[PDB]
């Protein structure tokens, strides 16, 4: 029962590593978690430049 | 025709006016019902079945 036990933990253990596999695969097939192979981009510096350039149009003159 | 000459400084000013045109709608911001989400904060974590499952660890 002991080898029961171990047996049903580690058939359980190949199923799981088998599921991730494939969810793992799909996940970098296609790019849509944001968790592992997601690059991360952000528009954070062009908007900071554009809202730095609006703030320059009204110190615009004499 | 009793017109006075304005400052050197009138037209070099910030001119406000009432137009009779409307004006043109601000633009809606760009929706993505698709996006790349994440995991959200207030998911459940629950600890993980048979620790790391990563040779012979847990």
């Amino acid at each position: 029962e002991k080898s029961l036990h171990y047996l049903y933990e580690e058939n359980e253990k190949a199923q799981i590593r088998l599921l991730e596999d494939e969810v793992r695969r799909k996940m970098s097939e296609r790019n849509d978690y944001q968790a592992y192979y997601y690059r991360p981009s952000v528009a954070k510096y062009h908007r900071i430049s554009k809202e730095a350039a609006d703030e320059l149009e009204a110190l615009r003159g004499d | 025709f009793d017109w006075d000459r304005p400052s050197y400084g009138y037209f070099s000013r910030a001119k406000v006016i009432q137009s009779a045109r409307e004006a043109p709608k601000k633009e809606e911001k760009v929706s993505y019902p698709d996006a790349t989400p994440g995991l959200p904060e207030d998911y459940p974590k629950p600890p993980a079945k048979y620790g790391s499952r990563f040779h012979w660890l847990e």
